[PDB]
C-alpha cells in the first residue's frame, strides 16, 4: 500500500479548477480553470511560475506536448489554443468546433492535437499550421475524453452517449466500439501506458479496465462517487501499480490495479476532486477540485 | 464556469 501525504496546496485560481497535467519532463504542473486561465507551477516545490491567459471563456482541459515546450487548452469559447510555455504567448487558435471544447491531447510525436467537443465531434488538428485535418462524427452526445495511444496510431474517445470508440488516426475510420448493454454515460477514457488496455469511467460510480481488442472487461474499480462530472483517472506506474481517480465525495481514490482493492483515500479537498495526475518519474499525485475548493494539492508517497 | 465544472449534459 502507498502512503501519499500532502505536501503543498496551490491556491490562486478564482474559479473551479478543471484539469491538472504534469509536463513530460517532470518540472512543471499545468492547471486549467473555469477562471479562463492556465497556471504553471513547479512540480517539486509547489512554487507558482506563471499565468497564461487569452481564452475569453472557461477552460475544461489542458495538455502538454511531448517535449514539454507547448500546451494546448480547450475552452467554452469553442476554440483550442496552442501556447509556447516559455513565453506564454498564444501560437495558434484552433477554430472549427461549434460548441464547447471539452478535452484535448497531443499525439506522442506532437505533430497532431486531438480534441473532443460538446458538438459531438472529434477533431484532429495539425500543430504546425493550426489546420483542422479531420472532423470525425464520433458520437451522438458531448465527447468527454480523447487520447492517443503510445505511438499515436490510435485515438480513443468517450461520450455521454455511452460509447467508447477506437479510431485509426491516419484514416479516421472507427476500428472498434465498446458498449455496456446499459448506457451509463462514459465520462473519461484513456489508454494504458502500454496501449494494450483502456481505462473508462462511467457515471454509475464505476471505473473499468478493458482489453479493447478482445472487448473484455478485465477489472472493475468501485467505492468512489462519480455520477455528475467527468473526472480524470490515471495509471500510476512510478512505484506500485495503481489506479488513481478523483471522486465526488471530495476524496482521491487509489486502488491496486490488479486486485481492485482500495489501498488509499486522500482527504483534504472541500469540493469534487475533478482532476488527478501522476508524475512521470516520482511518486507524486496532483489533485484539483471544483468551485467550493479551487485549489490544487500535491501528494508524495514512498512507493 | 466551464463545461467540465458543470454537471455533464
Amino acid at each position: 500500500k502507498p502512503n501519499y501525504a500532502l505536501k503543498f496546496t496551490l491556491a490562486g485560481h478564482t474559479k473551479a479548477v478543471s484539469s491538472v497535467k504534469f509536463s513530460p519532463n517532470g518540472e512543471w504542473l499545468a492547471s486549467s480553470s473555469a477562471d479562463k486561465l492556465i497556471k504553471i507551477w513547479g512540480a517539486y516545490d509547489g512554487k507558482f511560475e506563471k499565468t497564461i491567459s487569452g481564452h475569453k471563456l472557461g477552460i475544461s482541459d489542458v495538455a502538454w506536448s511531448s517535449d514539454s515546450n507547448l500546451l494546448v487548452s480547450a475552452s467554452d469559447d469553442k476554440t483550442l489554443k496552442i501556447w509556447d510555455v516559455s513565453s506564454g504567448k498564444c501560437l495558434k487558435t484552433l477554430k472549427g468546433h461549434s460548441n464547447y471544447v471539452f478535452c484535448c491531447n497531443f499525439n506522442p510525436q506532437s505533430n497532431l492535437i486531438v480534441s473532443g467537443s460538446f458538438d459531438e465531434s472529434v477533431r484532429i488538428w495539425d500543430v504546425k499550421t493550426g489546420k483542422c485535418l479531420k472532423t470525425l462524427p464520433a458520437h451522438s452526445d458531448p465527447v468527454s475524453a480523447v487520447h492517443f495511444n503510445r505511438d499515436g496510431s490510435l485515438i480513443v474517445s468517450s461520450s455521454y452517449d455511452g460509447l467508447c470508440r477506437i479510431w485509426d488516426t491516419a484514416s479516421g475510420q472507427c476500428l472498434k466500439t465498446l458498449i455496456d448493454d446499459d448506457n451509463p454515460p462514459v465520462s473519461f477514457v484513456k489508454f494504458s501506458p502500454n496501449g494494450k488496455y483502456i481505462l473508462a469511467a462511467t457515471l454509475d460510480n464505476t471505473l473499468k479496465l478493458w482489453d479493447y481488442s478482445k472487448g473484455k472487461c478485465l477489472k472493475t474499480y468501485t467505492g468512489h462517487k462519480n455520477e455528475k462530472y467527468c473526472i480524470f483517472a490515471n495509471f500510476s506506474v512510478t512505484g506500485g501499480k495503481w489506479i488513481v481517480s478523483g471522486s465526488e465525495d471530495n476524496l482521491v481514490y487509489i486502488w491496486n490495479l490488479q486486485t481492485k482493492e482500495i489501498v488509499q483515500k486522500l482527504q483534504g479537498h472541500t469540493d469534487v476532486v475533478i482532476s488527478t495526475a501522476c508524475h512521470p518519474t516520482e511518486n507524486i499525485i496532483a489533485s484539483a477540485a471544483l468551485e467550493n475548493d479551487k485549489t490544487i494539492k500535491l501528494w508524495k508517497s514512498d512507493c | 464556469g466551464c463545461a467540465r465544472s458543470r454537471v455533464f449534459y
